[PDB]
């Protein structure tokens, strides 16, 4: 089975800043007919694989020339040119010369932007779901950049690792943000059982967390 | 071009599943045709290929003797034939044309397929309630298996909405969606978060109250 492999992992890359993904065969990828079947596939978030590239250099029709594909034998490249907030995503290799055909793991394209520091918002639990013996607290953290972020929750002012449910988005084409949610599941009974309730978000936009807090009353 | 795929859905390790892919604006005979999958990880994986005429199959190993391809060129529909599913064959699955020179150049949609045990679950939703903007959301709780859908008043509102991405714990599914908007209009002006789950036939309008 042929085997490939991409670097690196992610790509941190500024707009109209320059991008090469690299993509290496475990052995010789060349037809007997004689062409090299390598293609490059783009995955937008929330979509469906595109193709790139095909047979190593031909831009397929559409793509824009800010792409360009090279290499021989077990060493290929996609570069770009140019970025721009749309080439976001996954890009992946693909061989098709040998059966069974293999894709790369894939290279997530990160948007490299100024700094952002994340909105907070954190929510009590809803009489509806109080009355069913449930209790979630859910912690909003909003349209922040870079993606690193530590968050941790306080009941009446001690750390809670237990039941802690955390979720980041890909990051948004539209500015090129990052949001994540942060959820904390108790009973009724454990929810009743405290007042004070505390995320706290630490992030490089400062050298002091970010803290929203609520009362139960 | 267009390719539509459709049968995903749940089903028990063991089992079996059938899966469509309709495709129009072509001469559907004169290309060969793909199936393409993606596991949760975001791996894609070839799966099999299968020539215009549908007399030339080729496809992975682990899958033969379980599944099994064929077209039919009246009716433009390709077929995967699926059983003895294993967990390991959960994953989006996608349809695609080959084209002179490449051969994924057209995708569909793709159609999920859950292979497990656990039970068809459908969500509870609950309000999240609480400067000139002001944020709200919905917990969409318990469900399974994927996907959901969610949108804010109708559709009335994509402007400053995201969706979380789903976190599996204990046979279940959970979720969350935030709205942006301005302080001014709500509570003055309704918010609805609107939540459909296909798998269990499931739609619940859940309006946004201040506490």
């Amino acid at each position: 089975d042929v085997l490939m492999t991409q670097t690196p992992l992610s790509l941190p890359v500024g707009l109209g800043d320059q991008a090469s993904i690299s993509c290496r065969s475990s052995q010789s990828i060349v037809h007997s007919n004689g062409n090299t079947y390598l293609e490059w596939y783009l995955q937008k978030p929330g979509q469906s694989p595109k193709l790139l590239i095909y047979k190593v250099s031909n831009r397929f029709s559409g793509v824009p020339d800010r792409f360009s594909g090279s290499g021989s034998g077990t060493d290929f490249t996609l570069k770009i040119s140019r970025v721009e907030a749309e080439d976001l995503g996954v890009y992946y290799c693909f061989q098709g010369s040998h059966a069974p055909y293999t894709f790369g793991g894939g290279t997530k394209l990160e948007i490299k932007r100024a700094d952002a520091a994340p909105t907070v918002s954190i929510f009590p639990p809803s009489s509806e779901q109080l009355t069913s013996g449930g209790a979630s607290v859910v912690c909003f953290l909003n349209n922040f950049y870079p993606k690193d972020i530590n968050v941790k929750w306080k009941i009446d002012g001690s750390e809670r690792q237990n039941g802690v449910l955390n979720s980041w988005t890909d990051q948004d084409s539209k500015d090129s943000t990052y949001s994540m949610s942060s959820t904390l599941t108790l009973t009724k009974d454990e929810y009743e059982r405290h007042n004070s309730y505390t995320c706290e978000a630490t992030h490089k936009t400062s050298t002091s967390p970010i803290v929203k807090s609520f009362n139960r009353n | 071009v267009k390719l539509v795929e459709s049968g995903g859905g749940l089903v028990k390790p063991g089992g079996s599943l059938k899966l469509s892919c309709a495709a129009s604006g072509f001469i559907f005979s004169n290309y060969a045709m793909s199936w393409v999958r993606q596991t949760p990880e975001k791996r894609l994986e070839w799966v099999a290929t299968i020539s215009g005429g549908g007399r030339n199959i080729y496809s992975l190993d682990s899958v033969k003797g379980r599944f099994t391809f064929f077209r039919d060129n009246a009716r433009n529909t390709l077929y995967l034939q699926m059983s003895s599913l294993r967990s390991e064959d959960t994953a989006m699955y996608f349809c695609s044309r080959e084209n002179y020179g490449s051969s994924f150049t057209y995708w569909g949609q793709g159609t999920l397929v859950t292979v497990s045990s656990a039970k068809t679950t459908p969500p509870s939703v609950y309000p999240l309630a609480p400067n000139s903007m002001v944020t709200l959301g919905c917990l969409v709780k318990g469900y399974f298996p994927e996907p959901v859908t969610v949108t804010w008043n109708s559709g009335s509102l994509s402007s400053g909405v995201h969706t979380f991405p789903a976190v599996l714990q204990s046979d279940l599914y959970t979720l969350s969606s935030s709205v942006t908007v301005p302080s001014s209009t709500w509570p003055s002006e309704t918010v609805t978060c609107n939540v459909a789950h296909p798998a269990s036939s499931t739609k619940v309008d859940k309006k946004i109250v201040p506490r």
